[PDB]
C-alpha cells in the first residue's frame, strides 16, 4: 500500500517568521505536490515536483518557496509568515498515473505575537447526586479553559491508566470572547460511568490536559509565567458518601 | 491510383507562456482543411472538405479536436518541465498523423511526432513509442503519456477506423478535383553557364494538374542526357511548375527542342523548337535591362 | 468554482441512507474521485469513476457518474456512526500523472445514534477542589433536540456530543454551560434551546 | 535545429512586358516556421501580397507560398526579402525571368 508522512502534525509561528513544513514519501514516487485545505474552499495546489531537484509553481504560489532535495522529501518554505498563511497543509506523491495518495496533515497557526499564548486551566466537575439516583450513572466534567492557541489534548485517566469507554469531548473548542481574533479557549469532556463505580473510595479519576506551548527555541520575556509545554491535570476521588 | 492523407500539426512555444498551434489537412497534394491558431473551428478549403461525414458527425469530431488542441498546449508544457533542463525553450513540435489508400479494401495509418525539427516519436499499435536514434531523456515524457489509457483508446479508434472511414468518403465527395487536368504552357529563355563559352537553356513548363509530367529536351529522336529537371515549384491555383536546363556549348542551341508529355494534352505535346519565329517573337517580348541578374 | 457539491451539510439518522451529489464543468474529465475526510485526518479514496456513464460499489458506498450531465452522486447504505466526516468530490482532467485535480468544498455528514427513552434533565456539578465552582450538565435528551449558544457574554454553552457506555450498550447526548457570575442557575442555563416540557431540573 | 531558407522567384504565365501577370515567391527548407516575407518593386514594398498556408513536406522542412499580381517591364525590378532568424540579414533575391 502506497503512503506519505508529514512532520510536525500542527505548528505554531509568528507573522515575518520562518515555517518549514516537510513531507516525506518512501513510495519510489517521482512527482510530490502540496495544498492548503480552506473552509468554503477545495484543497488548492501551492507547489510541485516531477522529481528531485525539480519545483514547479502551482495555482496559489505566492508566499511560499519549495524544495526537493531527493526523491523521498518534499518541503514547504514559509520565509515571511503572515496570517492568511494559518490552514491545513496537505502532501501528496504519485507515479506516472492519475492517482495521488495523501498525508495525513500539518496544521498551522500564524499569530501576531506569542504575548497572548496561555496554557489551560484544568478542573474536574464531581457527579450530581441527583444524577446518581435518577439514573444510576454518574458522569464527571473536565473543563479545559483559558487556552491560546487551540493546541491541547484531553484525556481521561482512571487508577493510573487512560480510559476512552464512556468518553465524548467536544470536537472543537470556544471562544471565550467570540468577537475578538486571538481569544482564548474552552474545552470539555464527560466520561460517564456507574453509580457504583463512583462510589467506591478506591477509584481515582484524573482528567489530563498537555499543552503545547514554547520552550528554550521559543523567545519569551514578560512579568508573568512562560507559556512552556506543560502537563495540567485535575483529579477526583470516588466517594461512598 | 495511391493517395495519402496527411494531416499536419505546427506547434510554436517561445517560453513558459506564449505558444501557437496552426494545422493544415492535405489528401494527395490539395489542401481539403485549415486550422489558424486565432480561429475557433476548422475551416474548409473546398466544397466537399466535409466529406460523407454529417453536420453532426463532423462536429462530433471538431469538439474532440478543439479540447486536443487545448490539452496538447498544455501537456507539451508539462513535459517541458519533467525535462527541465534538458529541454528549454523555444519548442516547435510537429505532427503528421494520417492513412494511405491502397487498392482493394486496404489501408495503413501512421502518427509521427518530430521535436525540434528532427522525427523522434510515433503512435504505434497501443502506445506511444520513441524510434532508434531517439533522445534518453524522451523515455520518461513517453512513460507517463502511455499511462493516459483514454487519449491512446481515441488515437486507436481514429487511426484503426474513423481516418480510413473519412478519407474513402473524401476521395468520393473530392474526385471532381482530384482527376481534373490543367494543360501546361511552356516557354524558352537562356542564361550565361557557370563554365566558360557555355549557355544554359531553360525549358519553363508552368499551369500543369496533375503533377506527374515529362520534360526533355531533344535533337531529333535523341534525348539530351544534360537535361537536369527542377523541382516541383506550386503555383497559387493549385497547379505546378517545372524547369528543365541543359547546358550547351554557345552556337549548338539551333536544332533543340524541349517537348513536353502530360495526360492533360491528349498524346499531343509540347514541343518548343530553340530559334523558331514563336520564339523569337517570345523572346523579343520578355526583354529587360538584366540589372540584379543572379550571377549565372 | 469547477466542482460544487450538495448538500453542503446533510444529518442522518444511524442505519438510515444518504446520498451526496456532486457538479462540475471541468473540461476535459477523465474520471471522478470521491474521498472521506474523517475530521482532523486526511483524504481516504471510497471509490473512482472513469467511464462515460459508470457505477461502482465498494461495500456500503455505491456511486454513479454521468459525463454529459457532469454529475456525480455517492449513496451510504445502512449509514454507521463512523460515516461522520467530510465527503469530497475529485475531478481529474487527464488519464495520467500531466492532470490537475479540481476539488469540490465537500459535504459534512453528521450520522446521529436514535436514543431509544430519552430522559432529559439539567444537573449541577461541582468542583472537586473547595472553590464554590460549578457546570451546568444538560444529558439524556432526544438526538433531534439542538444546543443553542450563548445569547450572553458571560455565559458559555458547549455543543451536543454523543457518549458510548459500549459495555451498557447505552448511548447519551449531553451539552455542558456555566458562567464566571455570580446568580447563574442551572434551572435556565440551556433556556436558548429547545428544552423537552419532561426536563427533569433537580432543586439545589 | 536552426536552416536557412531556400527562395525562389518566378512567374505563373510566360512572362510578356506590359502585360499583367502573377510573380510567386516560394520560401523553402527552413527552420524555425517563424518568417517574415515582403515582396518588392523597384526597393519599395509591395501592400497586395497574398501568402499560402504554412506547410512541411515529409522531411519536416517547412513552406510557404507568397504571391501577387505584378507587370513585367524592360526596367521595373522585382524581388522577394525574406528575414529569418537563421540570417543576420534579410535575404533579397531578385525576379531574373531568363533563370
Ligand atoms: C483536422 C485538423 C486537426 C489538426 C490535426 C491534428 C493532428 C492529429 C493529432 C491526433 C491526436 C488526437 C487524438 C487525441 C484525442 O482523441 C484525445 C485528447 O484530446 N487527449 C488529450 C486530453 O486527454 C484527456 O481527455 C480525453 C477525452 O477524450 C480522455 O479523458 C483522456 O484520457 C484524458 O487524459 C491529451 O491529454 C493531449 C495529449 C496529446 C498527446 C500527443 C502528444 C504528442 C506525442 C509526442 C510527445 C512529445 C515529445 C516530442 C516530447
Ligand atoms: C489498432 O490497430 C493496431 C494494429 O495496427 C492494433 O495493435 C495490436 O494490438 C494488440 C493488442 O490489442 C497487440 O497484441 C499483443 O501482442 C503482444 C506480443 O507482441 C502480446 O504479448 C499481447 O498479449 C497482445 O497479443 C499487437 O501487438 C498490436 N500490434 C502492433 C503493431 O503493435 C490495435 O490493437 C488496434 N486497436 C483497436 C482498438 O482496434
Ligand atoms: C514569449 O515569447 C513571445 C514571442 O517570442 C514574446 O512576444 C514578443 O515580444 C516582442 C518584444 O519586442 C514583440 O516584438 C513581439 O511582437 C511579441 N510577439 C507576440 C505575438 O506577442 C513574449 O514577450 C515572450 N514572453 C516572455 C515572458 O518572455
Ligand atoms: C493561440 O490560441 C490560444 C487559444 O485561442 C490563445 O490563448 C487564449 O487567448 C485569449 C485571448 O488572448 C485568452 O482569453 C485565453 O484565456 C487564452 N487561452 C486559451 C487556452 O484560450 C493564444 O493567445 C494564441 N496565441 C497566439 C500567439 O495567437
Ligand atoms: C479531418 C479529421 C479526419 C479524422 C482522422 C484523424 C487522424
Amino acid at each position: 500500500e502506497a503512503a506519505v508522512t508529514q512532520s510536525p502534525r500542527n505548528k505554531v509561528a509568528v507573522t515575518g517568521g520562518k515555517v518549514t513544513l516537510s513531507c516525506n514519501q518512501t513510495n519510489n514516487h517521482n512527482n510530490m505536490y502540496w495544498y492548503r485545505q480552506d473552509t468554503g474552499h477545495g484543497l488548492r495546489l501551492i507547489h510541485y515536483s516531477y522529481g528531485a531537484g525539480s519545483t514547479e509553481k502551482g495555482d496559489i504560489p505566492d508566499g511560499y518557496k519549495a524544495s526537493r532535495p531527493s526523491q523521498e522529501n518534499f518541503s514547504l518554505i514559509l520565509e515571511l509568515a503572515t496570517p492568511s498563511q494559518t490552514s491545513v497543509y496537505f502532501c501528496a506523491s504519485g507515479d506516472e498515473g492519475y492517482t495521488q495518495y495523501f498525508g495525513p496533515g500539518t496544521r498551522l497557526l500564524v499569530l501576531e505575537d506569542l504575548k497572548n499564548v496561555f496554557p489551560p486551566e484544568v478542573a474536574v466537575f464531581e457527579p450530581s447526586e441527583a444524577e446518581i439516583s435518577h439514573t444510576q450513572k454518574a458522569t464527571l466534567v473536565c473543563l479545559a479553559t483559558g487556552f491560546y492557541p487551540d493546541h491541547v489534548e484531553l484525556s481521561w485517566w482512571v487508577n493510573g491508566k487512560e480510559v476512552h469507554s464512556g468518553v465524548c469531548t467536544d470536537p472543537q473548542p470556544l471562544k471565550e470572547q467570540p468577537a475578538l481574533n486571538d481569544s482564548r479557549y474552552a474545552l470539555s469532556s464527560r466520561l460517564r460511568v456507574s453509580a457504583t463505580f463512583w462510589q467506591n473510595p478506591r477509584n481515582h479519576f484524573r482528567c489530563q490536559v498537555q499543552f503545547y506551548g514554547l520552550s528554550e527555541n521559543d523567545e519569551w520575556t514578560q512579568d508573568r509565567a512562560k507559556p512552556v509545554t506543560q502537563i495540567v491535570s485535575a483529579e477526583a476521588w470516588g466517594r461512598a458518601d | 491510383k495511391n493517395y495519402t492523407f496527411r494531416c499536419l500539426q505546427m506547434s510554436s512555444f517561445a517560453n513558459r507562456s506564449w505558444s501557437r498551434t496552426d494545422s493544415v489537412v492535405w489528401l494527395g497534394d490539395l489542401q481539403t482543411h485549415r486550422w489558424s491558431n486565432d480561429s475557433a473551428t476548422i475551416s474548409f478549403t473546398k466544397p466537399w472538405s466535409q466529406g460523407k461525414l454529417s453536420n453532426q458527425q463532423w462536429e462530433k469530431l471538431q469538439h474532440m479536436f478543439q479540447v486536443y488542441r487545448v490539452s496538447f498546449t498544455r501537456d507539451i508544457q508539462e513535459l517541458v518541465k519533467m525535462m527541465s533542463p534538458k529541454e528549454d525553450y523555444p519548442i516547435e513540435i510537429q505532427l503528421s498523423a494520417g492513412c494511405e489508400m491502397y487498392p482493394g479494401n486496404a489501408s495503413e495509418s501512421f502518427l509521427h511526432v518530430a521535436f525540434q525539427g528532427k522525427y523522434v516519436v510515433r503512435f504505434w499499435g497501443t502506445s506511444w513509442q520513441t524510434v532508434p536514434g531517439a533522445p534518453s531523456w524522451l523515455d520518461l515524457p513517453i512513460k507517463v503519456l502511455n499511462a493516459d489509457q483514454g487519449t491512446s483508446a481515441t488515437v486507436q479508434m481514429l487511426l484503426n477506423d474513423t481516418c480510413p472511414l473519412f478519407v474513402r468518403g473524401l476521395l468520393e465527395a473530392g474526385k471532381s478535383d482530384l482527376e481534373k487536368q490543367e494543360k501546361p504552357v511552356a516557354w524558352l529563355s537562356s542564361v550565361p553557364s557557370s563554365a566558360h563559352g557555355h549557355r544554359q537553356l531553360v525549358c519553363h513548363v508552368s499551369g500543369f494538374y496533375p503533377k506527374p509530367v515529362w520534360v526533355m529536351w531533344m535533337r531529333g529522336d535523341q534525348e539530351q542526357q544534360g537535361t537536369h529537371r527542377g523541382d516541383f515549384l506550386p503555383n497559387a491555383d493549385e497547379t505546378w511548375y517545372l524547369q528543365a536546363t541543359l547546358d550547351v556549348e554557345a552556337g549548338e542551341e539551333a536544332g533543340l527542342a524541349c517537348r513536353v508529355k502530360h495526360s492533360s494534352l491528349g498524346g499531343q505535346d509540347i514541343i518548343l523548337y530553340w530559334g523558331s519565329l514563336h520564339h523569337i517573337l517570345d523572346a523579343q517580348k520578355m526583354v529587360w535591362n538584366h540589372r540584379h541578374h543572379h550571377h549565372h | 468554482t469547477q466542482v460544487e457539491q450538495s448538500p453542503q451539510s446533510l444529518v442522518v439518522r444511524q442505519g438510515e441512507n444518504s446520498v451526496l451529489q456532486c457538479n462540475y464543468s471541468v473540461t476535459p474529465d477523465n474520471h471522478l474521485r470521491w474521498f472521506k475526510q474523517d475530521t482532523g485526518k486526511g483524504l481516504v479514496s471510497l471509490t473512482v469513476l472513469v467511464d462515460q456513464k459508470d457505477k461502482t460499489s465498494n461495500g456500503r458506498y455505491s456511486a454513479t457518474l454521468d459525463k454529459d450531465a457532469k454529475h456525480s452522486t455517492l449513496h451510504i447504505t445502512a449509514t454507521l456512526l463512523d460515516d461522520t466526516a467530510t465527503y469530497i468530490c475529485v475531478v481529474g482532467d487527464r488519464g495520467s500523472a500531466l492532470g490537475r485535480l479540481h476539488f469540490g468544498a465537500g459535504t459534512q455528514l453528521i450520522v446521529i445514534p436514535d436514543i431509544q427513552n430519552p430522559d432529559p434533565a439539567v444537573y449541577q456539578l461541582r468542583d472537586s477542589k473547595s472553590s464554590d465552582k460549578s457546570v451546568c450538565l444538560f444529558t439524556d435528551f432526544d438526538s433531534q433536540t439542538n444546543v443553542s449558544q450563548s445569547k450572553d457574554s458571560d455565559v458559555y454553552i458547549t455543543d451536543k456530543c454523543v457518549l458510548d457506555m459500549r459495555s451498557m450498550d447505552f448511548k447519551s447526548n449531553s451539552a455542558v454551560a456555566w458562567s464566571n457570575k455570580s446568580d447563574f442557575a442551572c434551572a435556565n442555563a440551556f433556556n436558548n434551546s429547545i428544552i423537552p416540557e419532561d426536563t427533569f431540573f433537580p432543586s439545589p | 535545429i536552426q536552416k536557412t531558407p531556400q527562395i525562389q522567384v518566378y512567374s505563373r504565365h510566360p512572362p510578356e512586358n506590359g502585360k499583367p501577370n502573377i510573380l510567386n515567391c516560394y520560401v523553402t527548407q527552413f527552420h524555425p516556421p517563424h518568417i517574415e516575407i515582403q515582396m518588392l518593386k523597384n526597393g519599395k514594398k509591395i501592400p497586395k501580397v497574398e501568402m499560402s498556408d504554412m506547410s512541411f513536406s515529409k522531411d519536416w522542412s517547412f513552406y510557404i507560398l507568397a504571391h501577387t499580381e505584378f507587370t513585367p517591364t524592360e526596367t521595373d525590378t522585382y524581388a522577394c526579402r525574406v528575414k529569418h532568424a537563421s540570417m543576420a540579414e534579410p535575404k533579397t533575391v531578385y525576379w531574373d525571368r531568363d533563370m
